[PDB]
RNA sequence: CCCCACAAAUCCCAA
């Protein structure tokens, strides 16, 4: 137990198959994944305890956190991506599954709404539908950068009367957030609806996703030919500028920046022009990368990804390190016995050029084995430390 | 109140990545003085 | 768990009746997350399941070397002359309604390992037990029915 | 392990029917309909023809959980007409027609006896 | 390997030819050329953790010894025999562990030790507190040439599935 | 382009001894 | 520190979880063996005589 | 019960894909109306729209707290429906540009239109209406 | 007169049609029942009298539930759990006994054929276990040396594929409508081309091109299914169909009548 | 089994230093294996041949 | 470094200045040499500044 | 130990070939795919055990107990 | 009953 969450009142439905079962929600409070965890319960046995449980453990007044003001609920991985699938122009739904995912509704008013179509068939929006859920009476404007009030680029979100108007939903409107739907509607109705909420929400994504349907793949990750090429004469000139710095540098001819010792000047402009190197190669592979991507979809979508991780895996890595100064010069003079000594060329002192896709090379490999070891000793002594000082 | 903000500034203790000394250890020296410097620097205006 | 660290428990079970299945009439073993691929960060995972695939097919078992000069591309060259799509993907489709999957599902064999933890040992309850005799609280372990 | 139990797959309840009805109070004849011991196979065929129906306003079916082998069905329809009346009719041509379509499976097979 | 910076047939190369395979391959399958019968006549050389300080190291056989896929001096004294042989027991039975993250890869190498199958073959007499046997064991599809020399082929750990990478909406 | 995926050991076992 | 500011405790227990879609916030699923076995008091009141009796 | 609020015939100017395979965006200019002008959200694929043609306009705000809405009733739909492009939606903003020019948008589900001129500045409406949309 | 059927071809284990005038419902419905719960008959109960060889017992035990069994007189007989009867009597259960010696000084192997039918057979076709092979040896169970000994009483009862796969026929079936995506149901993930980036389907030849640029025809409506159904063997595969309808019909008639009584 | 019989181990202290052998070297190059490691309070401490 | 300042229009707007940054500690001195703001100085080590400046 | 019976994604019974599969590798000298394109399993989850298959019986059996 | 081993569990991230 970390803070005043990870301790929450629960009702009980009771359950074959012997394990415990709950929402997934509530994952991120507990800081509890599933690959194998293990979780404690409490049985209350008077009246006053179970009263004072339900009157103050209890989830539905809980979502917002105390300690950051912003609400530690919030809708998560699978039916956050499938919301953000749904939530497009782009799309569209028929009679037979309209009807049925209304019903999926439980408080569903029993009412159809009309067609947002008619010419051809009746048809409806993912945004028609999904209305349905929002409880009715709620107003929030976004306006983030585009949102000309006629938006083409089609960020930003409004709602008027719990009917969406335009947008598109996103972790950033509708996950964690400081102005999110969820906050609103907690502090706007009652500290219980916003449990109503979830569950519909998450009931007919899932739903939806499931006649859908989505994966990824290996075909995800490659690249264009052209363009990988690009990327390869970007590293190319990159190093071509990091040799030039060393030459002027053996020359002893250097700015000598104020302070810092030449060493440290060199250090400094090499390892900027590497990152530089680096993120120009991730840029580009990211603007490559087609929007019937489903990886792209997954990391703009919010939940799982990153710029960095797409980057690693397409383009290129960028040098490990080891508390910032790169690998230093285990054996004397070179930092591996398949090298020439005194080398400062990037490869030489433990740049990783390659990328996940390709495949590394030994050496590439050693490195960042040191830094994956690196990573690990400090989390499993740091772990034991702040613990003893958060106590 | 005085347990919620122990919690609160307890949360972020471990989601820390470990040159201006920063970080754990940072944090470690300001509570707990511990009179030694480690980074004695002072801005001038 | 994989041979790649992407460990896990199962979830629930269905049967062949309801779960999605293929043209060719496969239905998968197991199915677990997508979103479980970036943030790990485990791309050879995918490269196993794709050869894998490939090895069966031409009944040649594949070969993984550390260091070596096999890459993606002749592994898809060779699925797709073999008849397939060259990445992988598959069609698929739903078996409540068997309608088409929307979009397309990357489906392969993979090498799995039985863990140690079943959660019959690890399941334990107590209420009302054996009291420890020094201190009168209940006693430690759930093979000797602690709280 | 004493929790209800894998006969709930198919073996039928146990002192109550197949099926359960109850009248919805949200809108005018609307009735929903308890089924237990089936899934999906019958829903979704079931759901599928009525729809077929023009006379039928609405049709809906859903399985709350996969543990249990039990699904629910609403339908509602215009006035005057018995939503009873609609299903049982809806089953009637389910059944001719799949009578049908097995009478013309043996006369194909027959015909395509080999020699 | 050890390397001849001379040679007769012109820049540089390493001392063993292919005849000497050709009799090691031909001892084996014999079912009399061993590691030994390689030592003695200066063909591989021990080298201890110290004295790499004062020796350069060849990758490849063919790195630089002459004058897309992937990415790829002239005073070499040894060549490595093969990259992949810096792993250990465990880390050799993961595939590609290039083409993953390093922690992953230490997650594996951990976790594997926790994996059943078969541990012995005369377990039906060898008593034991503890003990883990699976039905149907399976050699993995995929698979490095190295743990042929493990005998995990021989004593597979858990057994291949047909996987599906998709959100089928619940679990 | 195959680059060798696949590896055979009673095949090599078989072509070596006729080999001989 | 180990039998005052905490201690063991009775009317508990722990095991493996997963997770499910079909269950909202406030509700948790339990397998009926722990149901079995952990257990609350009631006291008999003119209200809950005939469920308690059934219970019973 | 039903009348139309506002008819007129448009010139498009062209067509906008915006990276979406069945949705476009459209625009069009007034032909009786000097500076009437029009942008709108069109499904392409459910129906062609080519550049440099004519279309035609209905508010239409009825047909001739509503109830769920009626299955087609493959019967007599004797309704404003000699049209094609046929759909609903609701307005949600009014801004009066030029101190005479108003400014209507209209939302459907997730497509958006915008109309202007100034001659209505009270025929046209409330929150919701209907389009008509001819071939 | 409605879903007109037409085959393709015939084998002694698979068969190939095509289905027309059909929703998709109850195609999919007729692939579940026939996957699902087409009766027939296993081992399921195994009387373990002594063993003695390397292999365990339990063990053997599985094996032996899922050889397939001669099922075409089903219908016959009656589930154990329906009969009036205690402990499966004739009428609800079949018996049989296997005998495995270990005789030779080489591995001696034991076959399905080997285990023979010991109860009353009262006149129907049932319980024999299938011999695909030219070779009359079913699935192998175990081997013994010398020193070994099974002596095995097995009881047969009636179950469903459902509620366990040891009962299921089919083991084998497909799936497929529009090989041209003329219904655009899905369109197709492709890096550089949609086209080149997907193989052609061998059903593609019957319906016709895209007629390249159409518009979209939005009211159509799928039809022409494709079938291959393949049965384990345990019954001929034209039987196991019209059994999938028969007893498809049934629950609706059932259904239907229930309504009637309530 | 394999993996427990070529095994090391050093002593170090209870606890645990942050700048001492837990962290990889490059003197242990092909000679140690740079991944087959327990995790917690003893990484970098056991390591395999 | 910049520092939002008061535009004299009644704005504000990013604008240059030159700081120092040292490399070591004190108080009782730098307060002195002149040409230097003897209010915005601030240091890191917070002790001082109790020693120095008081305990607020 | 003994191949398996009823593959498990499919269901086809699997074993009565295993042993002609051997000698189709041992007389016959052809490729385990012509071995099984010839024994006849078009599907792959057919075939995937009877690549990856590992008799131990024949390890197990060769001891020499009572 | 203690002492030692031996394993899980905290497997990030934000845009
Ligand atoms: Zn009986
Ligand atoms: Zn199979």
């Amino acid at each position: 137990s970390l803070h005043k969450m990870s301790m929450m009142a629960h009702r009980v439905k009771v359950i074959p198959y012997s394990t415990f079962r709950l929402n997934l929600s509530v994952t991120s409070p507990y800081n509890a994944d599933f690959d194998g965890d293990e979780m404690n319960l409490h049985v209350p046995q008077s009246e006053e305890t179970r009263a004072e449980l339900s009157q103050l453990c209890a989830v539905p007044l809980q979502i917002v956190s105390p300690q950051s003001n912003k609400p530690c609920m919030g809708i998560v991985q699978d039916t956050l991506c499938g919301i953000r699938k749904l939530t497009l122009r782009d799309t569209f739904i028929e009679l037979d599954q309209v009807l049925n995912m209304l019903y999926w509704v439980p408080d569903w008013d029993g009412v159809i709404p009309t067609p947002a179509i008619i010419k051809p068939k009746p048809l409806w929006s993912g945004k028609q539908i999904l209305s349905v859920a929002i409880p009715n009476g709620i107003h929030l404007q976004r306006f983030d950068e585009g949102t000309t009030l006629l938006s083409p680029k089609d960020n930003g979100m409004l709602i008027i009367d719990g009917q969406i108007i335009f947008g598109v939903v996103e972790k950033k409107t509708v996950g964690s957030s400081n102005g999110g739907l969820i906050h609103v509607v907690t502090r706007e109705k009652g500290p219980q609806v916003c449990a109503k909420l979830f569950g519909n929400i998450q009931k007919v994504v899932n739903f939806w996703l499931l006649h859908n349907g989505f994966s990824t793949g290996i075909g995800d990750t490659i690249a264009d030919g052209p363009t990988m090429r690009e990327i390869t004469e970007t590293i190319a000139e990159a190093k071509k500028k990091v040799l030039d710095v060393t030459k002027e540098a053996q020359a002893n001819l250097l700015t000598a920046k104020h302070g810092m010792t030449l060493r440290e000047s060199f250090e400094d402009n090499v390892v900027r022009f590497l990152n530089e190197a680096r993120d120009k190669a991730g840029r580009l592979a990211e603007v490559n990368l087609k929007d019937l991507n489903n990886v792209k979809q997954m990391v703009m979508a919010g939940s799982k990804g990153s710029f960095i991780n797409i980057a690693q895996m397409s383009a290129c890595v960028g040098q490990q390190s080891v508390e910032g100064k790169r690998i230093a010069f285990g054996f004397v003079d070179r930092t591996l016995p398949h090298f020439s000594k005194d080398d400062y060329s990037p490869e030489s002192k433990g740049f990783v050029e390659n990328s996940y896709l390709r495949g590394l090379t030994p050496q590439e490999f050693f490195f960042h084995a040191m830094g994956g070891r690196e990573g690990l000793i400090d989390t499993a002594v740091k772990t034991a430390e702040t613990g003893y000082i958060q106590r | 109140v005085g347990v919620l903000a122990a919690q609160s500034i307890g949360e972020p203790a471990t989601q820390m990545t470990l040159k201006v000394t920063s970080g754990v250890p940072r944090l470690k020296e300001i509570l707990n003085v511990a009179k030694n410097m480690k980074t004695p620097s002072l801005t001038v205006y | 768990a994989s041979r790649h660290g992407q460990k896990g428990t199962i979830g629930i079970t269905y049967r062949r009746e309801d779960m999605p299945f293929t043209a060719e009439g496969i239905v998968p073993d197991l199915i677990i997350n997508p979103h479980a691929i970036p943030s790990r960060m485990t791309v050879a995972h995918l490269i196993e399941c794709l050869l894998s695939k490939v090895a069966a097919l031409s009944g040649n078992e594949g070969d993984a070397s550390p260091f070596t000069d096999i890459t993606v591309e002749g592994i898809s060259k060779l699925l797709r002359e073999h008849g397939y799509q060259s990445r992988g993907f598959e069609v698929m489709y739903n078996g409540h309604t068997g309608k088409k999957l929307m979009a397309q599902i990357f489906f392969g064999p993979t090498y799995y390992q039985r863990l140690r933890h079943m959660v019959d040992d690890k399941i334990h309850a107590r209420a009302r037990g054996p009291m420890q005799v020094l201190t009168r609280q209940p006693v430690e372990g759930r093979s000797r029915d602690g709280g | 392990m004493n929790a209800p139990d894998r006969f709930e797959l198919f073996l039928l309840g146990e002192g109550e029917s197949k099926l359960k009805i109850d009248p919805d109070t949200k809108a005018p004849n609307a009735v929903v309909i308890t089924f237990e011991k089936e899934d999906h196979t019958l829903g979704n065929l079931i759901r599928a023809e009525l729809l077929n129906d023009r006379k039928v306003l609405f049709a809906a079916y859903k399985v709350e959980h996969p543990f249990f082998a039990r699904f629910k069905l609403r339908i509602q329809t215009t006035e005057g007409y018995d939503p009873k009346d609609a299903l049982k009719n809806a089953c009637n041509s389910i059944i001719n027609k799949l009578g049908a379509l097995k009478t013309n499976f043996e006369t194909e097979w027959n015909l395509q006896t080999l020699a | 390997f050890i390397v001849e910076d001379d040679e007769s047939l012109g820049h540089k190369e390493l001392k063993v030819r292919k005849g000497h395979i050709a009799k090691l391959m031909a001892t084996e399958y014999q079912d009399e050329y061993t590691w030994s019968s390689l030592l003695n006549e200066g063909l591989v050389e021990y080298i201890d953790a110290e004295e790499e300080e004062s020796i350069l190291i060849a990758m490849q056989p063919e790195d630089l010894e002459p004058a897309a896929k992937r990415i790829r001096a002239t005073t070499f004294t040894h060549c490595e025999i093969h990259p992949s042989m810096i792993l250990g027991v465990a880390a050799s039975i993961i595939p590609f562990p290039d083409h993953n993250q390093s922690p992953r890869n230490t997650y594996q190498s951990a976790m594997g030790k926790q994996a059943m199958g078969v541990f012995l073959t005369n377990y039906n007499v060898r008593m034991d507190t503890m003990a883990n046997i699976l039905y149907y064991p399976q050699k993995p599809l995929g698979t490095t040439r190295a743990m042929e020399y493990l005998k995990f082929r021989e004593l597979p750990a858990g057994q291949n599935a047909i996987v599906a990478i998709a959100c089928y909406s619940g679990y | 382009t195959n680059a060798s995926p696949f590896i055979k050991r009673d095949r090599m076992r078989r072509n070596f001894l006729r080999m001989r | 520190r180990g039998n005052l500011m905490g201690k063991r405790v009775d009317f508990s227990a722990r095991t493996v979880i997963s997770g499910d879609p079909n269950l909202e916030l406030d509700q948790v699923g339990v397998p009926k063996s722990i149901a079995k076995t952990l257990t609350y008091p009631e006291v008999v009141t003119p209200y809950n005589i005939d469920r308690l009796t059934q219970l019973v | 019960m039903s009348n139309t609020l506002f008819d007129d015939i448009f010139q498009v100017s062209e067509v906008d894909p915006g990276r979406y395979n069945k949705v476009c965006r459209i625009e069009a200019a007034s032909t009786t109306q000097d500076q009437c002008k029009l942008t709108l959200d069109i499904n392409v694929e459910l129906f062609p729209v080519a550049a440099q043609d004519s279309l035609t306009v209905t508010i239409a705000s009825s047909l001739n707290a509503t109830r769920s809405w009626r299955p087609p009733q493959a019967g007599d739909r004797s309704l404003a429906d000699d049209y094609d492009y046929v759909m609903y939606g609701t307005a949600y903003k009014f801004e009066e540009v030029s101190k005479d020019l108003i400014a209507v948008y209209y939302s459907f589900g997730g497509l958006l239109m915008r109309l202007e001129g100034n001659y209505r500045n009270l025929n046209n409406l409330q929150e919701n209406a209907y389009l008509l949309i001819r071939r | 007169e409605g879903p007109q059927v037409k085959i393709r071809e015939a084998s002694k284990d698979n068969v190939d049609f095509i289905l027309s005038n059909v929703d998709l419902a109850m195609a999919n419905s007729l692939r579940r029942v026939m996957i699902a719960e087409i009766p027939t008959l296993a081992i399921d109960s195994v009387e373990v009298e002594t063993n003695t060889t390397v292999l365990a017992d339990e063990f053997i035990a599985h094996r032996l539930g899922l050889i397939p069994l001669q099922s075409m007189d089903i219908e016959q007989l009656e589930y154990s759990r329906d009969c009036f009867c205690e402990d499966h009597c004739d009428k609800c259960s079949v018996v049989l006994t296997l005998q495995a010696f270990g005789e030779s000084e080489s591995t001696t192997n034991v076959y399905s054929k080997d285990l023979v039918i010991v109860s009353n057979l009262m006149g129907r076709n049932i319980g024999h276990p299938i011999i695909q092979d030219k070779e009359g040896n079913g699935v192998l169970i175990c081997k013994l040396r010398k020193g070994q000994e099974l002596k095995l009483t097995c009881v047969a009862k009636k179950g469903i594929a459902k509620e366990h796969a040891k009962w299921g026929p089919a083991a084998a079936i497909e799936f497929e409508y529009d090989p041209w995506n003329k219904l655009k149901h899905t369109d197709y993930w492709y890096e550089q081309d949609s086209a080149k980036e997907w193989p052609q389907s061998k059903n593609c030849e019957y319906e016709d091109p895209p007629n390249e640029g159409d518009p979209f025809d939005y009211k159509a409506q799928a039809d022409t299914f494709y079938m291959n159904v393949e049965s384990v063997g345990s019954i001929p595969v034209d039987q196991v169909v019209v059994r999938g309808i028969d007893t498809l019909q049934k629950k609706v008639a059932s259904i239907l009548l229930a309504l009637t009584q309530m | 089994t394999l993996s427990h019989l070529r095994r090391t181990n050093t002593p170090i202290g209870r606890d645990g230093k942050l700048a001492k052998p837990r962290q990889l070297h490059n003197t242990h190059w092909g000679l140690v294996c740079p991944a087959e490691t327990p995790e917690g309070q003893a990484c970098g401490l056991v390591k395999n041949l | 470094y910049d520092r939002k300042v008061p535009s004299p229009t009644g704005e504000y707007v990013k604008e240059p200045e030159w700081v120092l940054e040292t490399d070591g500690v004190n108080l009782s001195e730098v307060m002195t040499v002149p040409g230097i703001d003897p209010t915005r100085i601030y240091t890191n080590s917070f002790i001082d500044i109790m020693e120095v400046l008081g305990i607020e | 130990m003994i191949v398996p019976v009823r593959c498990f994604s499919c269901g086809k019974v699997v074993g009565d070939k295993w042993e002609s599969y051997l000698n189709l590798l041992q007389e016959d000298e052809l490729d385990e795919g012509t071995a099984l394109s010839r024994l006849g399993l078009k599907r792959y989850c057919c075939r995937r055990m009877i690549l990856t298959h590992v008799d131990l019986i024949e390890k197990f059996l060769r001891y020499n107990p009572l």
